C-alpha cells in the first residue's frame, strides 16, 4: 500500500510540475519514485533472492489494480502511469533474472486465460513484449501451448490478441504450428459458438499470411499431398503443391461455416478480402465460395421484383427470430473482392458473371418498390411480434444492400451521366428505409457499410471543385443536397466510431496505417470545403479528426500536419517542427473565429464557435 | 481417346502423361458444369457413369497416372482432379467406391522416392467434401478400412474420420469407434481425440470414460498425459464431480517415474489452475 500509494503520488507530482511555469520556476526537477523502483530492478543482478520475490509480485499488483477497466463496458493518467511501471518492472525483471523468467510467464498467462470479464488487454501486451525480447527460450515452453487448448474457451478478442502476440512464436517452432493448427481443427467441430468463431479467425490468420509464415513447410502442410517424414529437403513441385492443396483444404474447411450462425459468417465475410490481398492464388476459390453463397440468396428470374430472397436470411426456431446471414455484407465482400479482381490480376467467366449479378440486382433494386418488400402501412415492423422483428431485419439488409449497390456502382463508372442517377437511386431507397426506421421509433450508428476509402474518395469527388465539362455527371449527386450530407454524415459517424472503439466497419478496418491514410485524405478534404448546413459539419469532422490523430496516431502528428499542406521538398524537414506545423493550422482557424466574432450578422453560431 | 478421356477433354480437362499437371482450359467450377452437362446429355445417361468410371479405373492402374489424378491441376490452384469429380454429385458414390477399390494396393507400400504414400493420398482426397451423397457407406468403407489398416496408417485415419464425414454420420461411429477401443488398447490416443469432435451422446461419452479408466494400465505412460486430458476436458458440464472421484480412484489404487507423475501432474494442475470446475469438485 505504501509503494503503491507512493508510485501514484510520484505521478500525480511530477504532472503537477509540468501544470504550470509557476512551479516550475520554484522547483528544480524531481527524481520521482518511477526511475527509482527501475534502479532497484538494474540493481537485483546482484543475486537479491529477497528482492525480486517482491517485485514481481509489486509488478503484476500494479498492473492488476491500475490496469484498464471501463475501456471495455460502457485522471487515467495516473492509472496509466502505474500500469506502465507494473509492465515495466515485470518486463525488465525478467530480462534479468532466468530462473523467475517461466515464473512471470505462468503468471501473465494465468490472467489472459482465466479473467474473461475484465480486459486482459495490458498483459497481452507484457506477453507480447516478453516473447519480442527473446523468441529462443519460449519457443518449447509448454505453458504457451497449453493455452491453445482453452483457446476454445476464450472470448473472441483474447484468442485474437493471443494469435497475434504469438506468431514470432510460430515463425520458430514446427511443432506449435501444427499443435496450433490440430487445435483450431478440431474447433471447427465444437459445439460452442465461440470455439468455432476462434477457429475461423485462427485459419484466417493463417490464411493471411501462408507466403511469409508457412514457407517453411509444418506437418500438417508437407501430409496434405502424403508426405509425413520430409524434413530439411525441398523439391519444389511436390512443396509448391504441399502448401497449394493444402490452403485449399482451409479454404474448403472454412466453406462449411458459411453453413452456420450468421456471426461467424459476418466475421468470414470480413477475412476473405484481406486473404485475398495478400495470397494471391486463393482468388479463384474464394470467388467460388462467395459466388456459392450469393447464389443461394439471388432469384435468377428477370422481372422477379426482389432480386435477392431477404426472408431467406431470416430463421425460424420456437417463437425466435434470429438473421442468419448478412447478404448485405455478402455483396460488400463480393463487391471488394470483384474490385481488386478487376484491378489487379492481369498479368475468367466467373468474376464476368458475379458482375453481371451485382448489376441486375442493381438494376431490380431500383425498380422494386415496398410491395415487392411487403412492408410499411402493410407491415408495422413491432419489435414485440414474430412479424415485426422478421421485417426489421429486411428493413436493415435492404438498406445495407443499397449501400454497397452505391458504392459499387460508383466503382463502375466515374464518368457516365446514366450511373450517377441509380447510385442517387440506390440513395432514395436506402433513405426510404432510414425514414421508416426512426419515424417508427427504434432501437443505425454504426450500420453503415461504406468503406472508410469510399467514403474518403466519394468526398474528394464531391467537394472538389476543378471540374472538368466530361466530369458533368457528378452534378447528379452534388445537386441532391440530401445525398450531400448523408455523405459527410457517413464520415462524420465512421470518424466518430474511430474514438470509441480503434477500428472501423469496412475492409482495411482495423489497419493503423490505412486508417491514417484516409483520415488524411478526408481531413484535407474537409479542411477546403469549410474554408470555401454542410460547412458546420465539415467543422465538426475536421475537429473529431484532429482529435483523434492526436490520442492514437500521435508519433504520426508531424506527416498528419505534412498531409494537410502542399508538398515541401527536403530541406525543410529540417527546418518544420511540430509547432511550426501545428501553429499555421491553429492560424488558419483562429481567423475563422475571429472573422465569426468581427461580423455583425443578427445572430452569431453557437455552436461553429464552440467547436471551432 | 475412350468415354472418359474424350468427355474430359470437352469439358475443358486436357489429360497429361508423366509427373506434369493435368491441366484445366476453364475455371474449375465451370469445368465442373460442362463435365455434369456432358453426362446428361449422352445417349445414354444411366449407363454412361459407368462408363466414365471405368475409363478413370483403367487410366488409373498406372502407379503415375494415378498420383496425377489425386494432386493439383493447372490452368492460381485448383484442386485434384479426382477431387474436382468428387463434387460432381452423380458421380460422386461411384468414384467414392472405386478410390477405396485401389487404396489395399498402396496400404502396405511405403513412401517413395518422393515421399508421398499413395495410401494416404487416395484417403486425403475425402476431406471436406461439400456434400456426401451416399454417407452411411462411405462410413463403413472407412470402418473397415481402419479395421485393417497398418498400425501406423491406422492412426492418421481414425484422427481423419471428422473431416472425412459428414454431420449425419457422427453417431455410427460411436458404436464403431467404442468397440474398437475395447480390442485395442493401442488405439487409445486417436480414438479419445475423435471422440471429443464428433457429435455424442451424454450416456454414450460416459460408456467411453469406463472403458477408458479401467483398462488405463494397459496404457504406454507417453500417452497418459494425452488421455487425462480428454478426461478433464469432457468435465465442462456437470459431469464433472462425478468424473473426478472415478479419475480419482483409478489414480489412487492403480526418467519413466519422472516425466510420468511430472507431466501428469501438469496436466492436473492446470487443470484446477484455470478451470474452477475442477478443482471444486476435488475439493
Amino acid at each position: 500500500d505504501l509503494l503503491k500509494t507512493s508510485v501514484v503520488k510520484s505521478f500525480k507530482d511530477l504532472q503537477l510540475l509540468q501544470g504550470s511555469k509557476f512551479l516550475q520556476t520554484l522547483v528544480p526537477q524531481r527524481t520521482c519514485v518511477s526511475t527509482m523502483i527501475l534502479e532497484v530492478v538494474r540493481n537485483s543482478v546482484h543475486s537479491w533472492d529477497h528482492v525480486t520475490q517482491g517485485l514481481i509480485e509489486f509488478g503484476f499488483i500494479l498492473m492488476d489494480s491500475y490496469g484498464p477497466k471501463k475501456i471495455l463496458d460502457g485522471s487515467k493518467m495516473t492509472n496509466q502511469h502505474a500500469c506502465k511501471l507494473g509492465a515495466n518492472i515485470l518486463l525488465e525483471t525478467f530480462k534479468i533474472h532466468e530462473m523467475i523468467r517461466q515464473e512471470i510467464l505462468e503468471q501473465v498467462l494465468n490472467r489472459v486465460v482465466t479473467r474473461t470479464s475484465s480486459p486482459i488487454n495490458h498483459f497481452l501486451d507484457l506477453f507480447s513484449d516478453i516473447i519480442m525480447y527473446a523468441p529462443l527460450i519460449l519457443q518449447n515452453c509448454s505453458k504457451v501451448t497449453e493455452t491453445f487448448d482453452y483457446l476454445t474457451f476464450l472470448p473472441l478478442q483474447t484468442v485474437q490478441g493471443l494469435l497475434k502476440a504469438v506468431q514470432p512464436l510460430l515463425k520458430i517452432s514446427m511443432s506449435m504450428r501444427d499443435s496450433l493448427i490440430l487445435v483450431l481443427r478440431k474447433a471447427m467441430f465444437a459445439s460452442q459458438l465461440d470455439a468455432r468463431k476462434s477457429a475461423v479467425a485462427g485459419f484466417l490468420l493463417l490464411l493471411k499470411n501462408f507466403k511469409v509464415l508457412g514457407s517453411l513447410p509444418s506437418s500438417q502442410c508437407t501430409q496434405s499431398i502424403g508426405v509425413t517424414q520430409v524434413r530439411v529437403d525441398v523439391h519444389s513441385r511436390y512443396s509448391a503443391v504441399a502448401n497449394e492443396t493444402f490452403c485449399l483444404e482451409i479454404i474448403d474447411s472454412l466453406k462449411r461455416s458459411l453453413g452456420q450462425q450468421a456471426d461467424i459468417r459476418l466475421m468470414l465475410y470480413d477475412g476473405f478480402y484481406d486473404v485475398l490481398r495478400r495470397n494471391s492464388q486463393l482468388a479463384s476459390s474464394i470467388m467460388q465460395t462467395l459466388f456459392s453463397q450469393l447464389k443461394q440468396f439471388y432469384e435468377p428470374e428477370p422481372d422477379l421484383l426482389p432480386p435477392l430472397k431477404l426472408g431467406a436470411c431470416v430463421l425460424t426456431q420456437g417463437s425466435q427470430i434470429f438473421l442468419q446471414e448478412p447478404l448485405d455484407h455478402l455483396l460488400s465482400c463480393i463487391q471488394h473482392c470483384l474490385a481488386w479482381y478487376k484491378s489487379r490480376v492481369v498479368p475468367e467467366e466467373l468474376y464476368s458473371e458475379l458482375d453481371d449479378m451485382l448489376e441486375s440486382i442493381t438494376v431490380r433494386m431500383i425498380k422494386s418498390e415496398l410491395e415487392d418488400f411487403e412492408l410499411d402501412k402493410s407491415a408495422d415492423f413491432s419489435q414485440n411480434t414474430n412479424v415485426g422483428i422478421k421485417n426489421n431485419i429486411c428493413a436493415c439488409l435492404i438498406m445495407g444492400v443499397c449501400e454497397v449497390l452505391m458504392e459499387y456502382n460508383f466503382s463502375i463508372s466515374n464518368f457516365s451521366k446514366s450511373k450517377f442517377e441509380e447510385i442517387l437511386s440506390l440513395f432514395t431507397c436506402y433513405k426510404k428505409f432510414s425514414d421508416i426506421l426512426s419515424e417508427k421509433a427504434g432501437k443505425k450508428v454504426s450500420d453503415s457499410l461504406l468503406s472508410l476509402k469510399f467514403v474518403s474518395d466519394l468526398l474528394t469527388a464531391l467537394f472538389r471543385d476543378s471540374i472538368q465539362s466530361h466530369e458533368e455527371s457528378l452534378s447528379v449527386l452534388r445537386s441532391s443536397g440530401e445525398f450531400m450530407h448523408y455523405a459527410v454524415n457517413v464520415t462524420l459517424q465512421k470518424i466518430q466510431q474511430l474514438i470509441r472503439t480503434g477500428h472501423v466497419s469496412g475492409p482495411d478496418g482495423q489497419n493503423p496505417d490505412k486508417i491514417f491514410q484516409n483520415l488524411c485524405d478526408i481531413t484535407r478534404v474537409l479542411l477546403w470545403r469549410y474554408t470555401s448546413s454542410i460547412s458546420l459539419l465539415c467543422l465538426e469532422g475536421l475537429q473529431k479528426t484532429f482529435s483523434v490523430v492526436l490520442q492514437f496516431y500521435q508519433p504520426k502528428v508531424q506527416q498528419f500536419l505534412q498531409a494537410l499542406d502542399v508538398m515541401g521538398t527536403e530541406e525543410e524537414e529540417a527546418g518544420v517542427t511540430v509547432t511550426q506545423r501545428a501553429s499555421f493550422q491553429i492560424r488558419q482557424f483562429q481567423r475563422s473565429l475571429l472573422n465569426l466574432l468581427s461580423s455583425e450578422e443578427d445572430d452569431f453560431n453557437s455552436k461553429e464557435a464552440l467547436l471551432l | 481417346g475412350s468415354v472418359f478421356v474424350k468427355l474430359l477433354k470437352a469439358s475443358g480437362l486436357t489429360l497429361k502423361t508423366g509427373e506434369n499437371q493435368n491441366q484445366l482450359g476453364v475455371d474449375q467450377v465451370i469445368f465442373q458444369r460442362k463435365l455434369f452437362q456432358a453426362l446428361r446429355k449422352h445417349p445414354a445417361y444411366p449407363k454412361v457413369i459407368e462408363e466414365f468410371v471405368n475409363g478413370l479405373e483403367s487410366y488409373t492402374e498406372d502407379s503415375e497416372s494415378l498420383r496425377n489424378c489425386l494432386l493439383s491441376c493447372e490452368r492460381f490452384y485448383s484442386k485434384s482432379l479426382i477431387k474436382l469429380l468428387l463434387g460432381i454429385d452423380i458421380l460422386q458414390p461411384a468414384i467414392i467406391k472405386m478410390l477405396f477399390e485401389k487404396v489395399p494396393q498402396f496400404l502396405f507400400e511405403s513412401e517413395n522416392r518422393d515421399g508421398i504414400n499413395m495410401a494416404r493420398l487416395i484417403i486425403n482426397q475425402l476431406k471436406w467434401l461439400d456434400r456426401i451423397v451416399d454417407g452411411k457407406d462411405l462410413t463403413a468403407q472407412m470402418m473397415q478400412l481402419i479395421s485393417v489398416a497398418p498400425v501406423n496408417l491406422q492412426h492418421d485415419f481414425i484422427t481423419s474420420l471428422p473431416e472425412i464425414l459428414g454431420d449425419s454420420q457422427h453417431a455410427n461411429v460411436g458404436k464403431e469407434l467404442g468397440e474398437l477401443l475395447v480390442q485395442n488398447t493401442s488405439l487409445t490416443v486417436p480414438i479419445l481425440d475423435v471422440f471429443s469432435s464428433l457429435r455424442l451422446d451424454p450416456n454414450f461419452l460416459s460408456k467411453i470414460r469406463q472403458l477408458v479408466m479401467g483398462k488405463l494400465s494397459s496404457v504406454r505412460l507417453e500417452d497418459f498425459p494425452v488421455i487425462v486430458k480428454f478426461l478433464l476436458h469432457s468435465v465442462t458440464d456437470t459431469t464433472s464431480l462425478e468424473v473426478i472421484a472415478e479419475l480419482r480412484e483409478n489414480l489412487n489404487v492403480q526418467n519413466s517415474d519422472k516425466d510420468c507423475i511430472v507431466l501428469v501432474f501438469d496436466v492436473i494442475k492446470s487443470a484446477i489452475r484455470y478451470e474452477k470446475t475442477i478443482s471444486e469438485a476435488w475439493f
